[PDB]
């Protein structure tokens, strides 16, 4: 049994800025037959598989920028990132193979950037979803920071909670914004019984919501 | 060009059994330790086991996890990797990566392969609908996106045009409801492009074997 443990869970950093994040062996894992420390640094990206940064603590892997840094020895072990950049948002994880193999928990890396306002879409039901009896009303909130944000639906100027399913996406590898989706579901025949389609978005970056809406006809 | 490819994922009933293949190519594959690694969405890597190689005769370990209940084997004619589950529970359910290991003297797992998803469920193997999102404002740009809806299980992947579109593209996380799965995916476009050009979303659901394109024509 040998536990692996990191810290911090998540955090948020500015481009430009520094990280560093620490590994924890429940035991030392300095091979004394060979003097290294057997704790390696993968980063896994938002739908990527994990890839190799570091090894036996220190020895950046070939590709890798100077910015990372693997450093510690016996039980304690950092990541650190000198100056980090829009693409280092990604989970890292450190793990021992010095009695087979264990990984930590990871470290999720969240980028800071400039309050930025979504951009709201809406979409009415397709005529093929219609036909068949269900009535989807679609609202995209895109490439807004920060994550937290409000979706409100009115049907005919009156709000509607049943039915309305939300998804935001990871942070953007290149602008760090994220996204949601607002998905409102009716049956056909609710869908009929109204004329007016609203998605509102609120978010810290206007006092005034943002509003999309469409009428049936 | 190191590859690893792993296959054999899909749906499978708790209590059941499972096999998943790791081919390889682009090295000498009897020189590597191989291992398997699992991870449930949103959650972390767990190490499973791993297959020493030639030098160390082809032996096993296994995590504590698993150890008893799953098992490796390596086809070394083939350069292929197995991992053999039995008594599936929805604990299992994860994206399994197997990667390069110990080759004697490197401590690394130098190459990882893309992951193949496992969903332990009861519930039956539904292929998606698909729907159009189209507009219509007047921007510089426009926002066009596709509805994939009552699935399962995962995954399903989203291109547009074949790939041909790859930059302002948000397929978002699948939510589930009542044992389907709905996701969307969006696109952004030059108001000039379209509907001059077309736009086209193409929606693969293997676990069924669907594959649909939808256009997106103005309403
Ligand atoms: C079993 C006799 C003693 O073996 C050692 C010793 O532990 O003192 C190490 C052994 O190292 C080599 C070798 O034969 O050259 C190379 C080394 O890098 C390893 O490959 C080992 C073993 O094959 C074990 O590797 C693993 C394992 O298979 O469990 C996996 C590794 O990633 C790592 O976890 C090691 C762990 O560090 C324990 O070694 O375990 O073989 C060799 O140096 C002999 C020496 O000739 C004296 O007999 O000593
Ligand atoms: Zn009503």
């Amino acid at each position: 049994d040998i536990v692996m443990t990191q810290s911090p869970s998540s955090l948020a950093v500015s481009a430009g800025e520094k990280v560093t994040m620490n590994c924890k062996s429940s035991q030392s894992l300095l091979n004394s037959r060979t003097r290294k420390n057997y704790l390696a640094w993968y980063q896994q990206k938002p739908g990527q598989s994990p890839k190799l940064l570091i090894y036996w603590a220190s020895t950046r892997e070939s590709g890798v920028p100077d910015r990372f840094t693997g450093s510690g020895s016996g039980t304690d072990f950092a990541l650190t990132i000198s100056s980090v950049q829009a693409e280092d948002l990604a989970v890292y994880y450190c793990k021992q193979s010095y009695n087979l193999r264990t990984f930590g928990g990871g470290t999720k890396l969240e980028i800071k950037r400039a309050d930025a306002a979504p951009t709201v879409s809406i979409f009415p039901p397709s005529s093929e979803q219609l036909t068949s009896g269900g009535a989807s009303v679609v609202c995209f909130l895109n490439n807004f920071y920060p994550k937290d944000i409000n979706v409100k639906w009115k049907i005919d100027g009156s709000e509607r909670a049943n039915g309305v399913l939300n998804s935001w996406t990871d942070q953007d590898s290149k602008d760090s914004t994220y996204s949601m989706t607002s998905t409102l579901t009716l049956t056909k025949d609710e869908y009929e019984r109204h004329n007016s389609y609203t998605c509102e978005a609120s978010h810290k970056t206007s006092t005034s919501p943002i509003v999309k809406s469409f009428n049936r006809n | 060009e190191v590859k690893l490819v792993e296959s054999g994922g899909g749906l499978v009933q708790p209590g059941g059994s499972l096999r998943l293949a790791c081919a390889t190519s682009g090295f000498t594959f009897t020189d590597y330790y191989m291992s398997w690694v699992r991870q449930p969405p949103g959650k972390a890597l767990e190490w499973l086991g791993f297959i020493r190689n030639k030098a160390k005769g082809y032996t096993t370990e296994y995590s504590a996890s698993v150890k008893g209940r799953f098992t490796i084997s390596r086809d070394n004619s083939q350069s292929s990797l197995y991992l053999q589950m039995n008594t599936l529970r929805a604990e299992d359910s994860a994206t399994y990566y197997c990667a390069r290991d110990h080759d004697g003297y490197y401590e690394r797992f130098a190459y990882w392969g893309q992951g193949t998803l496992v969903t332990v469920s009861a519930a039956a193997t539904t292929p998606p609908s698909v729907y159009p999102l189209a507009p219509g404002a007047t921007n510089s740009m426009v926002t066009l996106g596709c509805l994939v809806k009552g699935y399962f299980p995962e995954p399903v992947t989203v291109t547009w045009n074949s790939g041909s579109l790859s930059t302002g593209v948000h397929t978002f996380p699948a939510v589930l409801s009542s044992d389907l799965y709905t996701l969307t995916s969006s696109v952004t476009v030059p108001s000039k492009t379209w509907p001059s050009e077309t736009v086209t979303c193409n929606v693969a659901h293997p676990a069924s074997s669907t594959k649909v394109d939808k256009k997106i024509v103005p309403r």
